């Protein structure tokens, strides 16, 4: 029979038991038998994502079907699932695979309406079916959609269905739009502990459900593509065959045996010796070790040969549920269960006393080992507080208000509709605000290119949330998405600078303003991106020219209230006060500047390590770059300029001029206003 | 036995357009 | 034979009654008869949104065929259907679509003037690979082909005015969108092959509720379809409800789980407990033994009444004489009141039950996939859940509301047209999202316009919309994405005082006509819609005098000032201007109690049980109070003299979730205990 | 042979592709194998196969 030959009878396979128990999804298998008997749109199809079960929904019908757990119409009815390249195994002339499939069309209308077939990927089975001289499934099958003979189901993602299936007018008219929604945390570990034992069998190995709660827990944070329960089936499944592999281990076996082949070599050499005794000791001690670990593997043999017999017994008590066997039933639940689980875990206490090289419960740890392979607040909270003081120099108040507000972000017991950041930071240029925003990043964003650099100072235009934000085109950052909004399309998870605040506008405040209070924005487009993951930071210089004069003996909460007044005299104090705290960035005097004008000559050192020197600097050159380095203006910037101008162009100077020799210890002595640099 | 036929594979390819404003 | 690969033969499937005994339509349907039987261009084509049935048109065509009512043109033909994406999918290489092609007009020439063709997404057509249209051009000229269109107006405009032998070769028939009435007697057709499939009844009264939710609730599906749609799943869920049952399922797991006990007991008591239990559920089953019984009984007598319909019909087209009063007189209305009875006694009889779909029913598969008038009853009730105080305004908006879903006044107007005024803060913004909220569906599923902004000519083309070939074209004006995407919402007007008065005519053209033409050449509906304008004039003036003086009359002084800033021309349009006066400092403070109960209902968020001295809410209300803005201040002061000292503590380690958590005052602050 | 072998074999082709149609010719001939867990074989492509000739595929996945 065309029926034999490639269909898959998931009937069969789960009468069989071949298939996995699936649990859950009752609304949704109910709505998909909403839809499988009805008169007209009579083929459904699961519109999800790859990996999600849909296969498994299915079969978790044809499980209700064997089951019983179905309505009257579905009694007594086939679930197949036909494949594709078992029918093209052996045709390829003109009409011997069509041939094929049309008997089996013949078969379904043999059978009229009795098999319900699966098929997935409908839009592949349609638009992929390429053949010379010769048709596809989809347009000999589309007969079978005006003919009745199909109330077939298939599965598909949300794209590839709008692409090939809704664009057709039968291909919409037969179908259904099953959408299949994506499930919880706990639904997930619920079929996991449905789904533990099966592995546990197949894997010779135990499993522990805190593991299980906290590998969905950190699948569901870190693993982007894979899905439910795909990440977590994989995230057990790898791990229960690392812990196999560290079954078939040790390696203190390795370190002895190395050993005595060793001694083994050096005393077969000197054929004085004490090496004839020394290997007895060291063989004695491998035999020993040895036996040890055989033991622990029959140990584990009998334990996971147990193990097995006790899901046989259930496999046998589930078919005494199914056929009715009378003393069957309390025979094997009465007998067979409590006994195989108190000696199952006598052999469970047994090993937890003898696993000195092994283990067989996956534990959290091992989750965590396979995923760095593949906590929070605290240790959050103290390691940022630290990498506050490494790229950032100084700027103490600062790194304290900065880690208070990141501490109330995080603690979220503040308006969790706000985003996070909302900063204003006042201070003079140079002074490490984009090397803040950069360490920000760095240690909540864990990155450097989680920023979006955009300053305001371009924006004093009218069009400015036009080109920033989005707009009725004719523009051009309209294809490419735009300024800001967009790029949070791009980058949902990212700190936002907004430098020169006081080349403002009215539809910059007010933009901003339903960002403070929101996060979610409108754009032009008319799709909103939320902001409540991200951080939000204004720079501005206008009481700065105040920061410049007066940092020097005077405190900083009585100068930031002062240019908060300062702010409220240039701003609107309704836009400021939505801000969660604006602070001040002194001008960096003498310290900051040795230590960043340190941080240039040590990677100066380091490129011409790369190319084989050796250079000392002088502290008076230190302080002379210190002096012509900075700025009460700028700062960094002719620091940069200065420690290029005056050291790399003597240095180059005479390094290409062969006067150098590589090896030396290269000080950096002073000239009267340069460096010279000596070879000693 | 038969020979591995020659083919004719008929491709395209597309274009953009571009809008332009005016500034007044 | 291609047609064996390509065609559907449908007089072979309404001759076997396959398909939908299609109703109504008629003068189209003639209007497609005088097309196909012209000399030369031979074939129509169907313009309209697809789900209104056009294949079904074709299909009744069809049916009348079968009953052979056609002129002496058509009389032996056939009508054979085609798909263009059976022919484009096949085209790995040059010249693969157009052999099925050229196979195909060699079948049509070959039938010899016969067989009818029919062929949607003729849009489709136009692109393939010169591909298609051209190879067809002869036989769409030359009479020898009788092509049947179908296609949306947006393709025909966007496709069929491009080659001019796709024009010509054509014919265009309008097709309509069916009413309310048609739809119900299409579904009266439609009643009984339903309940034949799926087994059971259908109320009717929920059938013609049905119509009206799926007019009401549902904006992209329309007619016949998502009724269709609607009647089937719902069917198909009471279907699954009565093929089930639960109470069955629970004594079933109960004795069997009684069963194990006592095997394993040997006091007993349990043998009388289990056979107690075992009668029940032998007593639900046969209950439900005898429902199916019952509703088998019924549908297979409402089966044989659809086959001696059929047989009846039989009779209409070869002509038995005795044959017809007797299927009628007999069959009929003996059949209908025993169904009646089977009806009355299922009504009877379902309890654990239904098989008439009711209209929640309908409810449930249409908010999944009834109080509004009462609600509107109660509507100032409503907006007073949220609010306090400012009844007036509450009422007069009610008021509005009332006389917009009652219809009296002009439908072509919109339905609010309401300036705001006085001073902000106190909740006028929380009062649009509120009565958008209970009024419709929610806060902020709204439209907020900043028209502090607009001043100048570009600002006026900048909302109402760039004129084509300039600046901001294309996503319309500011307003025009808005509303258009927003079909059912609030439009909001901050400081219209500070607007040019030029925009105040694009507010005297959405008064009027409520299609409002922008720059894209399109009109945007207002009529649905509410527009809410608010400024700020009279805010001191209220402010000063709002001590024991009434509503009415400072309304009209306040009228009276704005008379004296805007058009009289503006203030004849407007349906009413409410006082939005300060109401109080207890009912800011209110608000403001209102504020700490959403900020408590965060705080049990994170599991906090926290409560606070009055004294300490005394002093919350007095710390960002002022007259001058309102309590937006006051919410800003207290979410962050809150906020900061709060979870300072909570993040110095002091508050436990589960404490007596008391916010005690300090000398002039807040602090919070742990007991 | 390969189902002779019985688990003794692990197979390794690369470019795998070149599996998927080698001249029918070979995907549909080695994906019953593949789809019954029968093969044992080992995968190895660039990133520019991975999303065009495996993801595409996702009966494959
Ligand atoms: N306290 C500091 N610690 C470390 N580097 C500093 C410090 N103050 C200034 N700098 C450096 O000064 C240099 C000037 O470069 P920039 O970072 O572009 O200027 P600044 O940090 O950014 O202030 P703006 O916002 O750009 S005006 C950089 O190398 C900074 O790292
Ligand atoms: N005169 C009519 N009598 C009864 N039902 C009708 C009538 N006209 C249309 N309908 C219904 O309209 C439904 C729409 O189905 P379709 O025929 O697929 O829609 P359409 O109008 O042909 O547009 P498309 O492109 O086919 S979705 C049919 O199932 C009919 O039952
Ligand atoms: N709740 C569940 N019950 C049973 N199996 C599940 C469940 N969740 C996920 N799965 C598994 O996930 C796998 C992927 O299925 P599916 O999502 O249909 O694949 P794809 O997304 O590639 O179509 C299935 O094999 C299924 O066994």
């Amino acid at each position: 029979q065309a029926l034999k030959k490639y269909t898959i009878d998931l009937t069969e396979r789960a009468e069989q038991g071949k298939l996995d128990p699936v649990i859950g999804r009752d609304e949704e298998i109910r709505r998909t038998i909403q839809v499988l008997q009805r008169r007209t749109k009579n083929n459904p199809v699961l519109i999800g994502e790859p990996g999600v079960g849909k296969t498994a929904i299915v079969e978790g019908l044809a499980q209700r079907i064997i089951n019983g757990e179905v309505p009257e119409g579905l009694k007594g009815r086939r679930v197949l699932a036909l494949d594709m390249g078992a029918l093209v195994a052996g045709a390829k002339y003109r009409g011997e695979f069509e041939e094929r499939l049309k008997g089996v069309l013949n078969d379904l209308a043999k059978q009229e309406g009795n098999v319900i077939l699966f098929i997935d990927a409908l839009h592949t089975m349609v638009g992929a079916g390429k053949a010379d001289g010769a048709m596809d499934a989809g347009n000999m099958l589309k007969p079978a959609l005006a003919r009745g003979e199909l109330h077939c189901v298939g599965a598909t993602t949300l794209d590839e269905y709008r692409q090939y299936i809704e664009k057709d007018a039968a291909l919409e008219r037969r179908f259904q739009k099953v959408f299949v929604a994506e499930p919880s945390v706990e639904d997930t570990i619920a079929i996991l502990r449905g789904l533990k034992e099966r592995y546990e069998l197949h894997h010779h190995v135990q499993i522990t459900d805190p593991a299980i709660v906290a590998a969905a827990t950190l699948s569901h944070r870190y693993i982007a593509d894979r899905q439910l329960p795909d990440k977590a089936i994989d995230l057990i499944d790898e791990a229960a065959s690392s812990i196999r592999m560290q079954i078939d281990s040790p390696e203190e076996l390795d370190r002895l045996d190395r050993r005595i082949i060793q001694l083994k070599l050096e005393q077969q050499a000197l054929m004085l010796d004490m090496l004839n005794e020394e290997l007895s000791d060291k063989e004695r001690q491998y035999s020993e070790l040895e036996e040890e670990w055989k033991a622990e593997k029959a140990s584990l043999s009998g334990t996971q040969t147990i193990k097995a017999e006790l899901e046989q017994a259930k496999i046998a008590i589930e078919q005494a549920r199914r056929v009715g066997d009378l003393a069957r039933m309390s025979e094997l639940q009465y007998g067979k269960i409590p006994e195989l689980e108190k000696q199952l875990e006598a052999a469970t206490q047994l090993e937890g006393k003898t696993m000195r090289l092994l283990r067989n419960k996956v534990t959290d740890a091992e989750i965590a080992e396979v995923l760095a392979r593949w906590e929070s607040e605290r240790e959050k909270l103290l390691r940022m507080e630290q990498e506050l003081h490494h790229r950032v120099i100084g700027q103490n108040e600062a790194v304290d208000a900065v880690s208070n507000a990141i501490r109330r972000s995080r603690a979220g017991l503040a308006d969790p509709n706000r985003p996070i950041g909302s900063f204003l930071f006042l201070g003079p240029t140079g002074v490490g605000k984009t090397e803040l925003c950069k360490a920000l990043a760095n240690f909540m964003f864990d990155s450097d290119e989680a920023m979006v650099r955009i300053d305001m100072s371009e924006f004093m235009e009218k069009h400015s949330v036009s080109r920033l934000v989005g707009a009725p085109p004719g523009y051009v950052g309209y294809e490419e998405g735009g300024y800001l909004t967009e790029a949070v399309r791009r980058r949902p998870y990212s700190v936002i600078l907004l430098d020169a605040v006081e080349k403002a506008h009215p539809d910059v405040f007010n933009i901003l303003l339903q960002v403070l209070d929101d996060g979610r924005l409108t754009d032009g487009q008319g799709r909103t991106v939320d902001f409540r993951n991200t951080v939000v930071i204004m720079t501005s210089n206008l009481g700065s020219d105040l920061i410049q004069e007066r940092f020097g003996e005077l405190d900083y909460a009585h100068m930031k209230e002062l240019v908060l007044g300062v702010v409220s005299h240039n701003f609107r104090p309704e836009f400021i006060n939505r801000i969660d705290e604006v602070v001040v960035f002194h001008p960096l005097g003498e310290q900051h500047i040795a230590s960043i004008a340190q941080i240039q000559l040590k990677r100066l050192y380091k490129r011409l390590e790369e190319r084989g020197y050796e250079i000392h600097i002088s502290d008076e050159a230190l302080k002379l770059l210190s002096e012509n380095g900075y700025d009460p203006v700028y700062g960094a910037r002719p620091l940069k300029r200065a420690i290029q101008q005056q050291i790399e162009n003597p240095l180059a100077q005479q390094i290409l001029s062969g006067e150098l020799v590589p090896g030396k210890v290269i000080r950096l002595e002073v000239n009267e206003d340069r460096i010279v640099a000596v070879q000693h | 036995a038969a020979a591995a036929a020659a083919a004719a594979a008929a491709a395209a390819a597309a274009a953009a357009a571009a809008a332009a404003a005016a500034a007044a």
